[PDB]
């Protein structure tokens, strides 16, 4: 089963849950952390296939661009 | 038990922020022990009013643009660390300044109360340059001692970071120039009693007798541990 | 395989920490190791530290 960008991510804690979208993107000017979510993809069967800032790191966050095949359709912050 | 105790004889603000003062009289090699001691106690423990907050009108981040402006975000944060106020009576507080149209932006233009202090009005603040330009920021400020980066202090506070609101690096201390001079003058009419002089550039944010006596009085409190042995 | 691609910037701001590598033009490399409390460093007759 393809994968889609969700906030429905599954048992993860709230707080990082809080710093995304309700698209399931954090927002620009965000401040993360190690672990913090960034984009929340998941898998069927359903799993948090999703990208996690790297151990040991901590920045912030300014930039989304968003890229599509033909015949497929756009997200609100896209 | 022959020693004459010093007192701080004589103050001059030879300039608003650089400042000239004198001790006397002083006995033999005291004034290089004084001398060396109140100069490194007054560079750490002088207590500082400082600023460390920003709050815009709608930018996101250090790294964003503004609309009809001369500089980019983080420039203006550099500058904000750059200026220094004096606070009355006071822990913290917030500013606010606001200008509107093409010009440029200068200390003098926050909305100052009587309880705060600015040291240098003419201080250059980030320009406007467009006709509908316009800035309204907001600013915090508080007391402390030394130095502390933004980085440290948000892990300490450990509440929710809002966004708008950017961290800059705290440096309070209100002074960071020390040059003294030790000489002879004529005390007991007579000689091997020393004269001793400091002079000293500040933000301004403090009088320099009240930094010489504050530092004296921090001093005597570790002093003091040593009779309790 | 895939129809659809999010790209992120994340900006860090970095200080001096001990080990950094340091140069000076005339092939004069080294790496840094201290942070002194600014009394300590040698100063001038005229109260300049270097």
């Amino acid at each position: 089963g393809p994968e889609e960008i969700t906030a429905d991510i599954p048992n993860v804690g709230e707080a990082a849950l809080s710093k995304l979208d309700e698209s399931g993107i954090v927002y620009i000017g965000a401040e993360v952390t190690g672990g913090d979510i960034l984009v929340g993809k998941v898998t069927p069967k359903v799993k948090d296939s999703s990208l996690r800032v790297p151990n040991g790191v901590s920045g912030t966050v300014i930039d989304v661009q968003v890229f599509t095949r033909d015949g497929v359709e756009k997200d609100k912050r896209a | 038990t022959e020693f004459l105790k010093p007192r701080l004889v004589d103050i001059e603000q030879v300039s608003s922020t650089h400042a000239k003062v004198t001790l006397e009289p002083l006995e033999r090699g005291f004034g290089h022990t004084l001398g060396n001691a109140l100069r490194r106690i007054l560079l750490s423990s002088m207590p500082g009013c400082a600023v460390t907050e920003v709050e815009i009108d709608g930018v996101l981040h250090e790294y964003s643009t503004k609309e009809g402006v001369q500089e980019d975000i983080l420039e203006i944060l550099l500058n904000l660390k750059g200026l220094a106020v004096r606070v009355q009576g006071k822990d913290e507080v917030i500013l606010t300044l606001n200008k509107s149209g093409i010009g440029p932006v200068t200390a003098a233009d926050i909305t100052h109360d009587g309880d705060v202090e600015i040291v240098k009005p003419q201080h250059v603040i980030c320009h406007l340059t467009d006709e509908n330009a316009s800035i309204s920021m907001r600013i915090k400020v508080q007391r402390g001692r030394g130095y502390v980066p933004a980085s440290t202090r948000i892990h300490s506070e450990e509440d929710e970071r809002p966004i708008g609101r950017l961290l800059v690096d705290a440096c309070y201390s209100p002074v960071e120039r020390i040059a003294y001079n030790v000489e002879a003058a004529r005390v007991e009419q007579r000689t091997d009693l020393d004269k001793l002089v400091i002079e000293m550039e500040t933000n301004g944010t403090i009088d320099p007798e009240e930094a010489i006596r504050r530092a004296a009085t921090i001093l005597a409190e570790q002093l003091e541990a040593f009779v309790d042995l | 395989g895939v129809l659809k691609i999010v790209k992120v910037y994340l900006a860090v701001k970095r200080r001096i920490q001990p080990g950094d590598k340091m140069a000076g033009r005339h092939g004069n490399k080294g790496v840094i190791s201290k942070i002194n409390p600014i009394e300590d460093m040698p100063y001038d007759e005229n109260g300049t530290p270097v």
